């Protein structure tokens, strides 16, 4: 649900 | 003569038996009328207020996590998420999955009560956390109900006005991500991505729906929720079908027919598939898991044997199902009557306004900041409270007009402020509840009203038919 | 044979007279019914809308007054109100308390209408400052009613939309503290320390009540407050109690239940204890002073003789009797059928949809603010207009794309005049009247229709029973 | 004897026929009565939703026709408005007088709902432009209708909640002027000159009422309008006079009592003036055009002959006309019943309940802005999404805690973002339709249920008293 | 509806 | 209401  | 005299009785008790008949008919069809009418001194209940953050996740305990080496089930999940294809790929790259998928990493991630309340106030009456029993809802992780019904019997409202009603002044915990990071925006999500809380102004002793019955509202404004008490009151039989039972959900709900469609929806997923679903209602049944549950999903990120190609498809037959039903439930009505349910005789409903205010002012933003420290933040130095309240308590005691660096310092402090704080009152506009009662529209006394009159001289004139015909 | 007509004949007597008692009784219970219809054709009569500003004193008269030397008595209050120790420290460390102490200066404080509304135009006309009534409600210092009843007699809505109503562009006068000043947040107070205007839209020639029935606005955004009129009509004796009354109150009120409750609130409060509340509506009545009145208070602070030692109890008798009452009334509805009181005959309520929207646009506010100092503004250089129209200006004449600097001065001007600058339209939606008319469930003319048909025949058969009984 | 027997058998009979009078002229009297219930079974039809730009010209349009040279008209009709005198200066500094002395370019500059809308989802299925027809409205220009009744034959909701509704990420498109230049406030129009979005929840296959009807949403925030559906179904003769009739307009529109309204007054004004109202419905009259339209107004800045001094007076006979009759119009219902027309038989209406949240968060603003570029930008560098993408992917991808520049980033990202877009939820929050039903107060079946027990026997005693009287 |  |  995030990334970088 | 008398030929006369029997034709005309004739006829006439002809018409009057037919009238009868229509009159017993209309009895037979037990219709009902709904009758509104204000009653002002009736004791208002009031209503129960779930206060959910429409962000479920915290930054701040995520970064922590971080920090710590605690996160690794997360770093691995996300690791998993991204590198596999998964259909409904938003649904996975979404926070629910993230729930359904490692339930208590969630939890720990979830916002708390505490970090959530800073403030709040009943009636003139100072309360806490304690007043609010804590529940979970996928989308919408920590959902904290005031007036549950659970920790005291009721509240009443004696009296209206903002005053004599609900405050909370909550902080949303809005706290910057990490460095390089960065959330995904689920489209197939119509609610979240937004910054704010989200309330359920409910019936007392009802379970709250965030999604479908919430609205949200905003940090840096006070929102004041005026609430005008509405009593609908049913009839049980013969004239309806409504009961005053309760829902069993995971707890006893006070019964409201959507509520009660809820867990009916839950309950024929359960049985259609043998998953469950975190937008409906929990039921805890075992061995039931959530659907979009990939069981072994630890085990195929840890690519110990080399089967998991890079960017595979993943089947989730259980997530592909739930959706199945899911749609087939919410376009089409025809299971509402199947697992029926019924309207609770007596329910309670608010028309509620929102109106909202640019909240707090800047005057009284230092006066603030210094309360909500002294009472629940002994920690936590890198906080948005505290850059804040050094802005201003360098702005308050400099040791004329604000210099263009004061006006910055009092600009970044109430940005900060605004973003992270709000206020919101619930509170009755007036005690006079609109009570919306089904009556018998043609009561058994009605009956007896329009019936007897002509009754008690009908059956003797009949009993002078049977005396005059065989005798 | 005669025995049997006498029976059949007394038993059809019975039913009939038992049919018409039940019917007469039916009548003598003086039952009401709620009739709810949709009137397109009856004249709207346009509300009465009490517009107040939700931060009570303005900054910049203080701080006028603390660069004169008039504002002694505010600098002495303060300096009183922080060195002694108070019960309820909190209300007097509020703004309601310096007005009950020493009203001329906060008169001399608060907000005036011609600085806190900008321009109004009601109907496509052009209105002024000349068309709201002043009027003082504590913590909500001065408040102003257009359409109030008393200037002229009342005003219509004969066309719908935002175009043909009230609309006021009203400036909150949100001024910057003095260089070293921040405001106390009142925490037992859940509806100040907020930027906007509190709007009461409440019906015509009623007193307003800004802290229960008002709806706060925000400054920056256009807000469009739609109105739907309904109209309750109720019944005098004898099926009701209603009168067409008018409360007394300061000046004559058109009667309104929770006003008139309100008034007998303050009338039990006066007479219970020998003051008066600044939180209910005001009475002077002689005597009778606010409760919360420290009579001696500037003699306590000049302590001319040292009997007051530092942070010392003062005792506020008073105040703690008007918080016992007003607690007690407060919790307790039993008061409201003693001061009786009776709801107005005829009494017009509306429902509002508020809906905001970012105003004014970057692009209008030049020509905005060059009319609003056209029209109100010839003083203050040291002024959120003034600056903002600076910056503004040397925009819209430099003497391509918007430089750095060029878009810095753009918004901090957006952010100053949407700091201080609110829109607010106050308009019919429809001019379709919801009608709760109150009707007799069962009417006279109902009872005569339910019984003649009977009584006709049936008296003259007692009349033959008679004949046949005694001769 | 018979004296007293013929004596209460004529008072009784007289009685007895004065009560069925009574009765049969209570039923001449149709008398209806308006019966509230609610109805949880039957399906809603999902309303039609007309969303509007507040602002109706874009200021990316105008810039680029500037940087071309197909703005001559523009700058010949700015340089026209600007030069000559003329009544109502207001309305002709306006856009509306731009949009109907000019309407090819009004067109041109107004907006489009690809740059307008950008995301679109309906019953968790997508939808594009393709689901919205356009319209024109002066003061609103382009208006689009989802859910029109012209596409698809109707729309339907079988479920609740704002995932099972519209969802709308519209952007508003609001771009910074040009380097020197800034609109004229119109000061007599109380709704333009602001940012936002200006929806319309009106029943489906009705015309729409941007101004009348409408409430305004603002960027930046995500507003969830949640909608209780109200049927109002009225009575046909002879009870009533509604029709199940359509409006003409310039289509088809299902007919509202307001719309109709509208509509008369439309071709009144075309009637008394030869001209046409943009603030009314258009028509599309030959040969009839805009009121205000000046149609030399080319001719006469063309100063090829110098009768026409600087800063003269320009007649404008039409638009005051117009005005004439408007506020005539306005300021007199009496027009109402000439133009008559009826209320639908059946009507639906919406409690809309409107919930504003910040949105979105700082966190989702990247991915959003990806997918916004992925699917609808692949041009114009010069845009705010582009800008603030920019910004957000240096931040995700630098190549801890956030630095001061990262900080600015963030927020000048944020600002951007939220000063352009929006997310708009409409949904229906219960599917239980309040059905507000006319049905007729004393129906034929009640008439005979309260004759015919007396009528039966004593049409039978008139036959007697004939017998009796005249053989 | 607009100025320079 | 307002300290230094
Ligand atoms: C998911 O985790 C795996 C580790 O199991 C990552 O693969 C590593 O990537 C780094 C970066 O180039 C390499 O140096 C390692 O050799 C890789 N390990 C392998 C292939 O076993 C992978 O990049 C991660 N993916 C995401 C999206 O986070
Ligand atoms: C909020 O919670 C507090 C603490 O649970 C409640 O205070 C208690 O109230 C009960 C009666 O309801 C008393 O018997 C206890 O002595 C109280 N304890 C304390 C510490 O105050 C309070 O009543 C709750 N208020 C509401 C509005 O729910
Ligand atoms: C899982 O592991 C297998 C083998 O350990 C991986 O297969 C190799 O992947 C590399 C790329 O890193 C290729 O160069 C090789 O040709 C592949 N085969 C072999 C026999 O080494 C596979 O890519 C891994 N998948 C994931 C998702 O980690
Ligand atoms: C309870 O009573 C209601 C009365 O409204 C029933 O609702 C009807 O159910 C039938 C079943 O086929 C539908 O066709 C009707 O449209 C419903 N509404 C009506 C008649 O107004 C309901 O079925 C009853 N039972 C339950 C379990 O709710
Ligand atoms: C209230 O006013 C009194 C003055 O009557 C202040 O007392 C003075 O404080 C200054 C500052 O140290 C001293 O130099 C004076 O000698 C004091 N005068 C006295 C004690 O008579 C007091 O500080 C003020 N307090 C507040 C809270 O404003
Ligand atoms: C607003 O106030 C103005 C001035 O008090 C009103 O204008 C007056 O209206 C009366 C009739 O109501 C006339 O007799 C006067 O000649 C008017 N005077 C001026 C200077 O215009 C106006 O009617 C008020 N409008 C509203 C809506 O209250
Ligand atoms: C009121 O005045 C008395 C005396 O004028 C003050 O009492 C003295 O306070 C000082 C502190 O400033 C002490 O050092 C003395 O010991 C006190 N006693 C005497 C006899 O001087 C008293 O503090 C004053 N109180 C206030 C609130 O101003
Ligand atoms: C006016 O009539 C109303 C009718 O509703 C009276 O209201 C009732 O008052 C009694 C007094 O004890 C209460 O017990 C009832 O609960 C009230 N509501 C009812 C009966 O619906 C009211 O008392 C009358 N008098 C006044 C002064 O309002
Ligand atoms: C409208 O356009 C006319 C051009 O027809 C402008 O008049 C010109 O103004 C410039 C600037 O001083 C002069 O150099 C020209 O000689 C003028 N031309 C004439 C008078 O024919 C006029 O200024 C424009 N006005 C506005 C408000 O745009
Ligand atoms: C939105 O518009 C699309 C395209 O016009 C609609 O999709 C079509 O729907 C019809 C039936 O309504 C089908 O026969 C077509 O095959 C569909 N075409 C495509 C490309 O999908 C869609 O139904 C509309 N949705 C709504 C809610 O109006
Ligand atoms: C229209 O044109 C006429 C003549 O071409 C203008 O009249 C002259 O205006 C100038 C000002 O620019 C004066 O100095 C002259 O005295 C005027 N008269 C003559 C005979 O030249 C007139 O001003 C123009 N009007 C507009 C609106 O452009
Ligand atoms: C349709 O029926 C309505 C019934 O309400 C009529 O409305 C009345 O019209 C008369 C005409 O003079 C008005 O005086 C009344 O005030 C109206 N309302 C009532 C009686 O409640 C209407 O005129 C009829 N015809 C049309 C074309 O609407
Ligand atoms: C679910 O699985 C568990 C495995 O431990 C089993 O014991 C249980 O019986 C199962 N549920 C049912 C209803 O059989
Ligand atoms: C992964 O596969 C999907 C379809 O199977 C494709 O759309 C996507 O581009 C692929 N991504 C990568 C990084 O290979
Ligand atoms: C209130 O006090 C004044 C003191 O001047 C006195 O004259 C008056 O009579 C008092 N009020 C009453 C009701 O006696
Ligand atoms: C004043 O006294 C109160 C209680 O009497 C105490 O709580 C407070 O801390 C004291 N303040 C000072 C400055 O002495
Ligand atoms: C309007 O003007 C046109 C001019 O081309 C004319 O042909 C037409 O007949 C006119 N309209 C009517 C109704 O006569
Ligand atoms: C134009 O004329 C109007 C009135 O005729 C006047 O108010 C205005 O000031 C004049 N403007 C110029 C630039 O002459």
């Amino acid at each position: 649900f995030m990334r970088f | 003569r008398k030929v006369i005299w029997a034709l005309m009785v004739i006829i006439g008790f002809t018409a009057a038996t037919l009238q009868l008949s229509l009159l017993v008919r209309k009895y037979l069809q037990f219709q009902v009328v709904e009758l509104s009418e204000i009653k002002d001194s009736m004791p208002v209940e009031y209503p129960s207020v779930t206060i959910c953050n429409i962000e479920p996740i915290s930054l701040r305990k995520i970064r922590k996590a971080y920090n710590k080496n605690e996160s690794q089930n997360l770093k691995d999940w996300l690791n998993f998420t991204q590198t596999f294809h998964f259909k409904d790929m938003s649904f996975m790259n979404s926070i629910r999955a993230f729930y359904e998928n490692l339930g208590s990493d969630a939890k720990k991630i979830s916002h708390d009560l505490r970090d959530l309340l800073i403030h709040c106030r009943f009636n003139r009456e100072e309360c806490t956390t304690e007043n609010f029993t804590s529940s979970f809802d996928g989308n919408y992780f920590n959902c904290f109900t005031f007036n549950g019904g659970q920790l005291r019997d009721q509240l009443q409202m004696h009296a209206t006005g903002p005053e004599n009603g609900l405050s909370l002044i909550i902080s949303i915990e809005k706290d910057e991500p990490l460095p390089g990071t960065y959330g995904v925006y689920n489209f197939e999500n119509n609610i979240l991505h937004s910054a704010g809380v989200r309330v359920v102004v409910h019936a007392p002793g009802s379970m709250p729906s965030p999604v479908d019955h919430g609205f949200d509202i905003p940090p840096g404004y006070s929102s004041s929720v005026g609430l005008k008490a509405l009593l609908h009151t049913r009839l049980s039989e013969p004239y309806g079908n409504c009961t005053e039972d309760s829902l069993e959900g995971i707890q006893t709900y006070r019964n409201t027919f959507f509520a009660c469609l809820q867990l009916c929806k839950q309950r024929r997923l359960i049985r259609e598939c043998k998953c469950k679903s975190s937008a409906l209602p929990d039921l805890s049944v075992e061995n039931i898991t959530f659907c979009g549950v990939i069981p072994d999903w630890k085990d195929i990120r840890r690519n110990v044997t080399g089967e998991y190609k890079m960017n595979q498809t993943i089947p989730t037959i259980s997530l592909a199902c739930e959706a199945r039903v899911q749609k087939q439930l919410n376009n089409d009505r025809s299971y509402e009557t199947e697992c029926g349910c019924y309207q609770p005789c007596s329910e309670t409903s608010y028309l509620k306004s929102v109106s909202l205010s640019y909240w707090p002012l800047e005057f009284y933003q230092l006066s603030a900041l210094e309360r909500f420290f002294s009472q629940k933040n002994p920690t936590d130095q890198q906080h948005f409270m505290k850059i804040a309240q050094d802005f201003l308590s360098r702005l308050a005691h400099p040791q004329t007009s604000y210099s263009l660096s004061e006006k910055e310092m009092a600009k970044e402090a109430s940005d900060l402020i605004r973003q992270n704080l709000l206020r919101l009152n619930i509170y009755l506009e007036d005690l006079s509840v609109v009570e919306y009662r089904q009556l018998p529209a043609y009561g058994l006394a009605d009956l007896f009203a329009d019936i007897g009159g002509t009754l008690g001289l009908w059956m003797g004139i009949s009993v002078l038919t049977i005396m005059e015909l065989m005798e």
